């Protein structure tokens, strides 16, 4: 049952990917970097510029 | 910040190609492994076939998408190179294209994906080579194991005990197992006749003819002296225009007597060499056999076989050791083929079959006759025998043997995921996707057998992670077990050719960005 | 009734061949998993 | 999905269709079995009428389109050629055990197992 949970996580996390792609930036790398920033410093208010 | 790439048609075309390839792969997904059940194809005309070979299924099915056509060409190329795995290669190609569709959605250039797939294939070939073990000929046990494994996923599986030993004996009786480096399947003549059951298949070291004996007075010959004929046993006629003019009443008697004497001369020269069975080549523009000639041949107690195809002369000469004659002056016993016995057998009212058996001269050729109730099982049986022969050809080509039942590709998936974890960059995701798109084969083997795909694949990954290599799906046990102890192995060339061909054709597909109607 | 009394006998060939041919034909037709009917 | 330009029948549908075709052929041939069986009349398009009881002649004269029934017709013809007697019996047996095997399969029993069971039986 964790497969469905991870699929849900990815599916809801596509929204920053679409946001960055619409913004012109590379989606995957920017999204991974901002996620790493969010997990390193406990500041959950970091989003796609 | 970056290129706008206003054109969106390339993305649409790429996704259409990926979707078509995935659909084609899913179409034959359920026709893989021992538990996969074959497809039924009926073309425009009312002709049907019961096919389990992926190449045949894809060829008969008239597809319309360019990706599907490239996939069917891939399948036929894999059949040509190896002869087994023509379903698994298509499944792998479609599955990893479906894997790369999300890579395209993630904002990755197709060239990066193609190069990363090439690198992943390069690593995977080495992984497969390391996983293998050496295989050497004259070990009949492992050859029988490979033949049975090749035949397990076919309708003739229950006959494999009486059909795989002869399948490998056919190859072992054609090529020298010391210095071969290749074998030929042209000199393995598969002759099919309707009637009987599969358990009546036979392997003959001699020669098999579907022709019929002209003189219905002689049926069997002991200590046969076979002689091919390439000229014609009829009234003489020159290459250029031939004409005879008669001006007197005695001339008719003269021409009739002279023609009879000429034919009798030819038949006497044929008979005086000790030839007791004659083989006439199928000749046109000149009657190969005359009724008077056939009468004389029958009078001198001979057996005559006529209407023999031109392309079969090489096969007959290689089988029974005879040499063709195109002039009567060169017809001598010193170059006349010999055999222990020649028989004409009626097949329980289903046909008439000619056997030349016990050829004293050596014969580097065997013949398989396949029997079945209806025609569909006969076609599928000859296709399965061809698959087993191609497997033995793969074993002869390069001597490397690996395990099966999902073990090779799942071990490859583990090793390639571990390799991708040390490839930080934009290619890490691509190598990871390539690694995780080769778990489609174990998943398909699990779900086609009624097993639980998720738990089976997870337990397989766990087992191979601990280094318990050559561990795969077992359908007799209904679970996961060591496969080598279960006697299921396949040559390495099949897997390597499948992987390499799939990767190359996927790179070619990725290079496409547009389709235009001409 | 005892068929030996009435004499109803058939050669064993008919039974053996019928059984083998029937079971093999059923095996061949039962392997079908799906059908693709191509348009003429 | 697939671009084949044809018709595709997958799963239980085609299995049931094959079983129905075999049962239809068996039902045509069944009434002409036994000493009490009454023979059939086969009349052509132009009026060429014949009266027959043997299964091989009935099936050969009939026009069959479904290949799953063409298989049974060819089975009857083969039984006629190799033996001569028992042509209706082979068709009846084949269709009945095909129906029984399909009944087994409907309960999610893998057809390879039923094929091996029939072969050993
Ligand atoms: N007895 C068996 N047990 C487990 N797996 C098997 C067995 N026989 C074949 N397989 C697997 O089924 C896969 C498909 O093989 P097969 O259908 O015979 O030819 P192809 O590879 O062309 O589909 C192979 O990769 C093989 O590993
Ligand atoms: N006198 C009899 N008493 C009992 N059973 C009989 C008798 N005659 C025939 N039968 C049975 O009836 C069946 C009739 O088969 P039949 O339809 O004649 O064979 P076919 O299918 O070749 O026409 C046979 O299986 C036979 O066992
Ligand atoms: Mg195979
Ligand atoms: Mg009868």
């Amino acid at each position: 049952e964790q497969y469905a949970m991870r699929a849900f996580a990815d599916a809801l996390e596509v929204i920053p990917m679409a946001l960055s792609e619409n913004s012109g930036m590379n989606p995957i790398q920017t999204m991974t970097e901002v996620r790493a920033r969010q997990v390193k410093e406990m500041n959950p208010a970091l989003g796609i510029d | 910040k970056g290129a706008y790439q206003d054109r969106d048609k390339p993305a649409q075309i790429r996704f259409s190609n990926i979707s078509a390839a995935k659909a084609v792969a899913d179409a034959i997904r359920t026709s893989l492994g021992p538990k996969g059940m074959d497809k039924m194809i009926q073309d425009g005309k009312g002709d049907v076939t019961i096919t389990n070979d992926g190449a045949t299924i894809l060829k008969q099915m008239q597809v319309l998408h360019p990706a599907a056509r490239m996939l069917v060409e891939l399948s036929k190329a894999q059949d040509i190179e190896a002869g087994d795995g023509t379903t698994s290669v298509v499944i792998i190609a479609g599955s990893l294209l479906d894997s790369c569709t999300k890579l395209l959605q993630k904002g990755i250039h197709p060239t990066i994906i193609s190069e990363s797939f090439q690198k992943a294939l390069e690593k995977g070939i080495e992984i497969l080579t390391d996983m293998s073990r050496p295989v050497e000929l004259s070990d009949r046990e492992t050859l029988l194991n490979s033949a049975t494994t090749s035949l397990n996923s076919k309708v003739v599986s229950q006959y494999s005990s009486l059909l795989s030993p002869m399948s490998v004996n056919a190859v072992m009786k054609v090529i020298d197992p010391a210095t071969a480096t290749s074998v030929d399947l042209r000199d393995i003549k598969i002759v099919k006749k309707l009637g009987g059951t599969i358990d009546d298949c036979e392997l003959v070291e001699g020669l098999v003819l579907t022709q019929k004996v002209s003189n219905s007075g002689i049926t069997r010959v002991e200590k046969a002296k076979i002689g091919l004929i390439q000229f014609c046993l009829s009234a003489p006629k020159t290459d250029m225009d031939n004409q005879i003019v008669v001006s007197d009443y005695a001339q008719m008697d003269r021409v009739l007597r002279e023609e009879r004497a000429y034919i009798l001369n030819l038949v006497k020269q044929i008979k005086k060499t000790g030839c007791n069975v004659l083989l006439i080549q199928k000749s046109i523009l000149r009657d190969a056999l005359s009724d008077l000639a056939l009468h004389f041949l029958n009078k001198m107690k001979i057996m005559v076989i006529k209407d023999i195809e031109r392309e079969d002369i090489e096969f007959i000469c290689k089988t029974i050791g005879t040499k063709p004659v195109a002039h009567i002056d060169q017809f001598t016993a010193d170059m006349l083929g010999s055999a222990e016995l020649a028989e004409e057998v009626n097949l329980n009212g289903s046909g008439k079959l000619l056997k030349i058996t016990g050829c004293a001269s050596p014969g580097k050729t065997v013949t398989i006759v396949v029997r079945g109730s209806n025609k569909l099982v006969i076609e599928e049986a000859e296709r399965s025998i061809h698959d087993a022969l191609c497997v033995i050809r793969c074993l002869v080509k390069k001597r490397a043997l690996i395990a099966g039942g999902g073990a090779p590709e799942i071990e490859l998936a583990l090793r390639l995921t571990e390799y991708s974890r040390t490839l930080s960059g934009m290619e890490s995701y691509c190598v990871r996707a390539f690694a995780d798109a080769m778990e489609v084969i174990p998943s398909t083997l699990a779900e086609n057998a009624g097993l639980n795909p998720i738990s089976t694949v997870t337990e397989l990954r766990n087992r191979h992670a601990q280094g318990e290599k050559t561990a795969g799906i077992n359908v007799r046990k209904g679970g996961i077990s060591n496969i080598l102890e279960e006697l299921v192995v396949q040559p390495l060339l099949v897997s390597v050719s499948a992987l390499t061909l799939a990767t190359e054709t996927v790179r070619s597909i990725l290079k496409i960005d547009d389709v235009v109607n001409t | 009734r005892d068929n030996k009394q009435a004499g109803v006998f058939e050669p064993t060939i008919v039974k053996v061949k019928s059984l083998k041919f029937a079971t093999e034909a059923a095996i061949t037709i039962l392997r079908i998993d799906d059908l693709i009917k191509l348009h003429p | 999905p697939l671009s084949v330009f044809g018709d595709r029948s997958t799963g239980e549908t085609i299995r049931s269709q094959n079983v129905m075709a075999a049962a239809s052929i068996a039902n045509i041939v069944k009434s002409s079995l036994g000493p009490v069986g009454l023979d059939k009349m086969l009349v052509d398009d132009i009026g060429d009428v014949t009266i027959t009881n043997d299964g091989a002649t009935i099936l050969k004269l009939l026009e069959v389109e479904h290949p799953a029934a063409k298989v049974l017709c060819e089975l009857a013809d083969l039984q006629d050629k190799e033996v001569g007697d028992g042509t209706t019996s082979v068709v009846i047996i084949a269709a009945e055990l095909l129906k029984n095997a399909d009944e087994l399969v409907k309960q999610k029993i893998h057809p390879t197992s039923v094929i091996s069971g029939y072969r050993l039986a």
